[PDB]
């Protein structure tokens, strides 16, 4: 297909509320959610649940880029996740990068969504993440590989929604143009359709 | 250089089964509730015990059942020849704190001082080998000077293995040689170990030897310490009336 | 052994590392059915009798032969090589890791390769009854073996047989006769012998040397036979023709090999030897020498000519590759041929591959590239290749020496006969045919005759071509260089 | 957040089942849980899961200026992280005691035992040497870490391969995994810890305790061993009074346990190499 | 390596140390002189009170985050964070610091606690934040004055204002006390000094000093000279505050 073999697995870990291992190709992320739980008077806010994301790679320590990425994920989830139901409590999303082969965010987002699902957390709509790489010649590639990201001039991670296939998040590396943005966004929408079909298949086989 | 001459002697001039003369004292600092000092050779530890007192910034940690032992470690910069910085906060001083804490929480018999801090503090001024045991023993003398109840002298010392023999109360030289060194701390009256640290490679059948050797060294340390303590108590009582 | 092997391969710089991943990639995937798209420029000889001769237990079989009779009394002979060039196209990493590994080492037990076993025994090789690519050189000849018409064509063939030398000889002259192979082999061995004696009359010299190849219950000595001379003559003819062609077409960049003839200050030892043994020799040229060695026979020493042949091989210089531009020698002492270039075994050499490329572009079935004409880069790779062949020789010698050490360790043989080659003041070099081994023996007051090379002790005298029995004691004092030692008795 | 408290019911039930020599899942006292060793795609990744406790291990390399005292041998950098997914209480910068003790223990065990060859990994004596760091991450927390952390560090450091290097004088040339074949490490012996837990002041002892057994235990004896019966480290924590015969017996146990774990590890590496020599980027071993 | 900032180089030395020249010396001037001062209060918006002071190459901000819940025990507090921008001074220093920033912070706190009256601000901590955009001479004094302006602006109570002044010593054969000097007169100097007082009630609030040398009488003359300088400076700050209050009256 236009994008590569990608699988998932739910309820791996016993201690966290919900967990999900989402791998595509050779990149594999692992997400664990701690549902509505305690929160101190400093971190909390009435009429909303505090969503906190902490992402940590498997090398060195977390610096700044990961903090930016986890802000992106935080706000995306705040966009979809319902929090006016569970005020004065904290939802926590932990992300670990078992492997890194490009298309990282496009994997972390999917894993976060699946974990939130497994934790039975009230969501307004599923979301997904894809990554499209524009080489110099304009030929785009979906769900790229690290080689394709290095040999390319632009890369674009889009976090889309399921209800109306809008654009919840966009993180771009490189420099690109308008028309290319639009066309890669359309291709991302198609890829998101495929990802949603996959989610439904996985959950169908989980409830069986 | 050498560790065990073919005759049986060491560098310092002592056989394997003996140790260096500890010279101690109890009552250094009066602004406290308990203090001690010890020199187990060139080493020079210094202990302090601020007694069972109130918790401030309660922060919901005042155990209601028993007392709260808080022991802090410190190795001065000029202790070793190689100057170092950040004596506190390091990942090793905190391990020493944990060790001392789980020892004295075992010995210090906290069930009688509930909701109270026993603050132990240890500073090592000079280090030439055997840096944990000197501190254990100084803190013991401190506790005792502070009239804090405690099951028994928690006496500590170190042993090692060289040329198919066991050495007692290693120094820095054979501690740098890399050989197996086993530090421990036991309660003599009962024969029970309160702590058993150890770091190097060696066979298993060669374990009982260094183990009993360290134990016997700790017994000797017990004798010396208790003679000191008895002198101290006698002098104090005589002075009272 | 698994330590000494790697140690000698690290000291002689012989690269032993396995093939990197990138290399394996550029190889073809191995569903490999002959693609009829590349077969355009080539032809189809599948309707042909071919019988590749192969020594005991080989896998990088590359050559192939045939001798098809023709209506006109003439017959078409043909040699066939594995057209590795198609697989090994330049600019890759394959080509670089094959250049550095400028030749395939063949130690007494293993073989360090230059191209994977896949491309060496499954694709390029001329395996039996499997259609494989090839380069081909075809001649038309008569029963006196003078060329009449030649051609140098790429093609695809199908080896009907992968024989052994003994199997070859028995298929030839066991009285069996068949339209398939045996007749080809016979009519080809004929031309082989004719060409052989023809070139001997041309002055080219034959030699010998102590060569022992281990299994290791008891070692064995290589045995000569017709089939070997046959295949050798045909392959040499192919090399010479290819060289003449790529020379006439290319006079600036090429790969040739020369054998710089020796200064006459080296033959004097052999001269003095045969003089003290009253056999005259003319060492002025190659012919005189050769036609003389065949006369120096005398019945007292039926095993004599071989000794002079060794004593000669101790003199010849080093044969080296080079480019037609940076030099102008173009003369090969040994074969008495002026031009000669290796063309048969690319699986076993890289200069063979470069020759395949040059010849193919001369035929027009390939495209050029800059590193094929830049004399500088070609000279550099040629120097590398010579250095590497030299390393390989040294390594194989060290290995056979180690195996001899080991065998003498397992079996302590003593007091075996031996002949003499040299005679020096301090030591007396010696040769043992049984084990195919030459060694030294020191004597550390003597009498050293140099006008006539001989040694004199108060009791006896030592001249070349005498006899002595020896006891072989290996000293292992220094585990490094566990060294043999000869003790003498009579 | 905080860990849910422990009820007196569970505590008493556990103590009694110990008195009667009954574990919970159904195993004896001298038994581990099914430990699985799974590998990744990148040389140096290993996920080892004993029962429910999963731990990840990555191994990375660098070239750096060595330290003056040791200009010949290289460097090694351990680190263990307690990911918040391991358990709620593992907030960043809060459970520091556990981090400190685990990291010191692991450093001691592997480094000071001289498990690997810090000399083999020299390139330019005085200017540039290797630097091997190993990051362990705790994913699920059900009971025994030290054993898992150690098995992971070992499987990694035995399933890792360096970028080959050539050298002449001072000219050093690094190369990529696609240009040459990475070179493995140099191990002398693989140590892996073994954890005993004491109940009722020393009367009862268990192996591979779960999380509850860790909440109702008073003492922990860690013992590092090899397949050659070589004590590498031993530690007592929890403020507990043990004796001699106890440590002797625990050591005679750790012997067999480490022998078996080692056999498994070797089998796992064998299977992974076999797979990659057939097409496949994984490797799996089961107790 | 810091994991809260961008990955830069390990070490980085400036180019000046690699220069080759005898830098220019100031020379002569009127020792009892003061640089032209631009002081304005009310610069910043998002802060309850702010002030800005420029004197030569000196350029300092100060903001006051007001009372924030956190007798002699229910007595207010004020914690001051002095901070020089990494782009001030010949050399660059990472933002954290840890050597002189904290010393000058202690100085500011010791010079402000007296003026401010904290009995009327119990159970509260005033966060004073100074920022040095450019160093061109007397810095700690500018910071005291700016913090005073910011406080008086936010409307915290007081007893009097704080005026600072920095002095240096000429290393010539006849050493004279140089008033309100420049970074050049300060790096080519033998001794330095800093006074800070409350001119109405004529009381020092915090001073400081240091010396390649000196002697009692010299230090005393320096002190009194700095006092006179601070007196001569007070009216500028007075007018600045009046002006800001007029602008506020205008806004509403
Ligand atoms: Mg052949």
């Amino acid at each position: 297909c236009s994008l590569r073999h990608f699988a998932c697995e739910q309820n791996l870990l016993s201690r966290p509320d919900g967990s999900a291992s989402f791998l595509q190709g050779d990149t594999s992320v692992l997400a664990g959610v701690y549902g509505p739980a305690e929160v101190k008077v400093s971190k909390e806010i009435f009429n909303k649940a505090t969503l906190e994301v902490i992402l940590r790679p498997k090398i060195g320590l977390p610096g700044v880029a990961e903090k930016s990425r986890e802000r992106l994920i935080r706000n995306t989830c705040e966009a979809v996740v319902l929090g006016t139901l569970h005020p004065r409590t904290s939802i926590t999303v932990v992300l670990q990068v078992v492997s890194d082969a490009g298309s990282l965010l496009a994997c972390c987002l999917n894993a976060a969504c699946m974990a939130l699902v497994d934790a039975g957390v009230p969501m307004r709509a599923l979301f997904c993440g894809v990554a499209c790489a524009l080489d110099s010649d304009g030929t785009l590639v979906l769900d790229p590989t690290s080689k394709q990201e290095k040999e390319a001039r632009a890369v674009l991670t889009f976090a889309l929604d399921s209800v109306e296939r809008k654009l919840l998040m966009s993180s771009t590396k490189g420099l690109y143009s308008d028309t290319e943005l639009q066309q890669c966004l359309a291709a991302a929408q198609a890829a998101s359709q495929h990802v949603f079909r996959f989610y439904r298949e996985s959950l169908q086989r989980r409830y069986s | 250089l050498e560790l065990l001459s073919d005759q049986g002697y060491r560098v310092d001039g002592r056989r394997a089964g003996e140790l260096r003369k500890i010279q101690a004292r109890m009552g250094v600092f009066a602004q406290a509730d308990g203090s001690a000092y010890i020199e187990q050779g060139n080493t020079k530890a210094l202990a302090v015990v601020y007694g069972p007192h109130e918790i401030r910034g309660s922060r919901a940690r005042a155990l209601p059942d028993r007392a709260l032992v808080n022991c802090q470690y410190s190795s001065a910069t000029f202790s070793t020849g190689e100057r170092k910085r950040r004596p506190h906060g390091d990942r090793k001083s905190c391990e020493m704190g944990l060790q001392l804490r789980q020892t004295f929480e075992a010995a210090i018999l906290t069930q009688l001082h509930p909701r109270s801090q026993i603050d132990i503090y240890v500073q090592v001024l000079q280090a030439d080998g055997g840096t944990y045991a000197a501190c254990v023993n100084a803190a013991t003398l401190a506790v005792l000077d502070a009239g804090i109840p405690m099951r028994d002298f928690v006496c500590a010392c170190s042993a090692g293995f060289v040329d198919g023999t066991a050495l007692a109360d290693l120094s820095h030289v054979e501690e740098a040689a890399g050989g197996p060194q086993l530090a421990l701390a036991l309660l003599p009256a009962s024969g029970q170990i309160a702590l058993l640290e150890m770091d190097a490679r060696l066979h298993e059948d060669h374990l009982e030897r260094v183990l009993e050797a360290a134990a016997q060294a700790a017994r000797d340390v017990h004798t010396l310490l208790d003679r000191v303590v008895r002198q101290h108590v006698r002098e104090a009582s005589i002075l009272l009336g | 052994k698994e330590t000494e092997t790697e140690v000698l391969l690290l000291e002689h710089d012989v690269p032993h590392q396995p093939f990197s991943q990138a290399v394996l990639s550029f190889l073809p995937k191995m569903p490999w059915s002959i693609t009829e798209k590349d077969m355009k420029n080539r032809e189809d000889l599948r309707h042909l009798c071919i019988c590749s001769v192969d020594p005991p237990g080989c896998t990088d079989i590359n050559d192939a032969l045939h001798c098809r009779e023709l209506e006109n009394g003439n017959l078409e002979v043909g040699v066939h090589i594995a057209d590795v060039s198609h697989f090994i196209r330049p600019g890759n990493a394959l080509d670089q890791e094959s250049a550095r590994r400028g030749t395939t080492v063949y130690l007494c037990e293993k073989r360090i390769d230059m191209v994977p076993e896949l491309l060496s025994s499954n694709l390029c090789s001329l395996k039996c009854d499997v259609d494989r690519l090839a380069f081909s050189c075809i001649w038309e000849m008569n029963h006196n073996a003078e060329i009449l018409k030649t051609k140098f064509t790429k093609s695809v063939i199908n080896s009907k047989a992968s024989l052994t030398y003994a199997e070859a000889q028995l298929r030839i002259d066991s009285a069996n006769m068949n339209d398939d192979i045996t007749t080809s082999l016979r009519g080809l061995n004929k031309l082989a012998k004719i060409l052989k004696k023809r070139r001997i009359e041309k002055g080219a010299l034959t030699l010998s040397s102590p060569e022992v190849r281990f299994h290791p219950i008891d070692l064995q000595t290589k045995e000569l036979r017709e089939t070997n001379s046959m295949v050798e003559e045909f392959m040499l003819l192919a090399n010479i023709s290819v060289a003449k062609k790529i020379h006439e077409e290319f006079s600036e960049h090429a790969l040739l090999r020369k054998h710089p003839a020796p200064p006459p200050s080296n033959y004097e030892i052999l001269v003095k030897a045969a003089r003290s043994r009253n056999l005259e020799i003319k060492t002025d040229t190659a012919k005189s020498l050769a036609e003389s060695l065949d006369q120096a026979e005398s019945p007292t020493f039926p095993y004599l000519n071989t000794l002079l042949r060794i004593l000669a091989t101790r003199c010849m210089m080093q044969a080296v590759y080079f480019c037609s531009g940076m030099d102008n020698d173009f003369h090969h002492y040994g074969l008495a041929s002026p031009i000669y270039t290796h063309f048969t075994s690319p699986i076993r050499r890289y200069a063979d591959v470069i020759v395949h490329r040059l010849l193919a572009v001369a035929i027009g079935a390939d495209c050029t590239y800059p590193e094929l004409t830049d004399k500088h880069k070609l000279a550099d790779i040629c120097k590398n290749l010579n250095f590497r062949h030299k390393m390989a020789q040294y390594a194989q010698r060290a290995s056979v020496a180690f195996h001899t050490q080991l065998f003498f360790k397992s079996n302590g043989i003593v007091s075996e006969e031996a002949y003499i080659l040299f005679v020096r003041k301090n030591a007396i070099v010696v040769l043992i045919p049984k084990y195919g081994l030459e060694g030294t023996v020191f004597f550390e007051q003597l009498i050293y005759d140099d006008e006539i090379p001989s040694l004199k002790i108060e009791d006896t005298v030592f001249h070349v071509f005498d006899k002595v029995k020896v006891k072989i004691m290996l000293d292992s004092s220094n585990l490094q260089h566990q060294k043999i030692r000869m003790s003498l008795v009579e | 957040m905080k860990e849910t408290p422990l009820s007196n019911c569970e505590r008493r039930f556990l103590l009694r089942a110990i008195e009667e020599k009954k574990r919970l899942d159904g195993r004896q006292t001298y038994d581990y849980r099914n430990i699985r060793i799974s590998f990744g795609t990148d040389y140096g990744c290993c996920i080892v899961e004993l029962g429910k406790t999963r731990v990840l291990g990555q191994v990375s390399c660098e070239l750096v200026s060595p330290k003056l005292n040791r200009a010949t041998e290289g460097i090694l950098f351990f680190n263990l992280e307690l990911s918040q997914m391991a358990a709620p209480a593992f907030e960043p910068g809060r459970q520091s005691d556990l981090l400190v003790k685990l990291n010191r223990l692991m450093e001691r065990c592997l480094r000071n035992s001289k498990c690997i060859d810090t000399e083999s990994l020299c390139v330019v004596a005085g200017e540039k040497v290797w630097q091997i760091r190993v990051d362990l991450h705790l994913l699920n927390h059900d009971g025994n870490i030290i054993d898992a952390a150690s098995i992971a560090a070992i499987v990694a450091l035995c399933h890792f391969r360096r970028p080959d290097v050539s050298v002449q004088g001072d000219e050093v040339t690094l190369y990529t995994p696609e240009e040459r074949d990475p070179v493995p490490l140099s191990i002398h012996h693989m140590p892996i810890c073994v954890s005993f837990a004491f109940f009722q002041q020393g009367t009862y002892l268990l192996v591979d305790p779960n999380e509850r057994e860790e909440r109702v235990m008073d003492g922990l004896l860690v013992i590092a061993m090899n397949k050659h019966r070589e004590i590498c480290t031993i530690q007592s924590s929890g403020g507990i009074m043990l004796l001699k015969d106890q440590v002797l017996r625990c050591s005679k146990i750790a012997g067999v346990k480490v022998a078996e774990i080692t056999e498994l590890i070797l089998k796992a590496l064998e299977n992974d190499q076999k797979v990659r020599k057939e097409g496949g980027k994984f490797g799996f071993a089961e107790s | 390596g810091d994991h809260r900032r961008i990955r830069g180089p390990e070490e980085s030395q400036p180019p000046q140390l690699y220069a080759a020249d005898e830098e220019e010396a100031p020379g002569t001037r009127d020792p009892t002189r003061l640089r032209p001062v631009y002081a304005r209060a009310g610069l910043l918006s998002q802060a309850k009170g702010s002030a800005y002071l420029e004197a030569g190459g000196t350029k300092v901000l100060c903001a006051v985050s007001g009372p924030r819940q956190a007798p002699a025990a229910l007595r207010g507090r004020l914690l001051c964070d002095f901070r020089r921008a990494p782009f001030a001074g010949r050399r660059r220093r990472a933002p954290p610091g840890g050597c002189e920033e904290r010393e000058l912070a202690l100085a500011l706190q010791e010079a402000l606690e007296p003026a401010v009256r904290l009995g009327r601000y119990p159970r509260a901590q005033l966060e004073v934040s100074a920022l040095l955009l450019e160093d061109g001479g007397s810095a700690l004094a500018a910071a005291l004055t700016a913090a005073a302006l910011a406080l008086a602006d936010a409307g915290v109570e007081m007893y009097d204002l704080v005026v600072g002044c920095g002095l240096s010593l000429a290393p010539g054969p006849a050493p004279t006390w140089l008033l309100d000097p420049t970074r050049l007169e300060e790096e080519r100097a033998a001794a330095g000094l800093t006074v800070a007082l409350m001119p109405v009630l004529n009381q020092v609030a915090g001073l400081l000093g240091s010396g390649e040398g000196g002697l009692t009488e010299s230090w005393a003359e320096a002190v009194r000279l700095g006092l006179e300088g601070c007196q001569r400076l007070y009216p500028v700050l007075q007018q600045s505050l009046v002006r800001a209050a007029r602008r506020r009256g205008a806004a509403a």
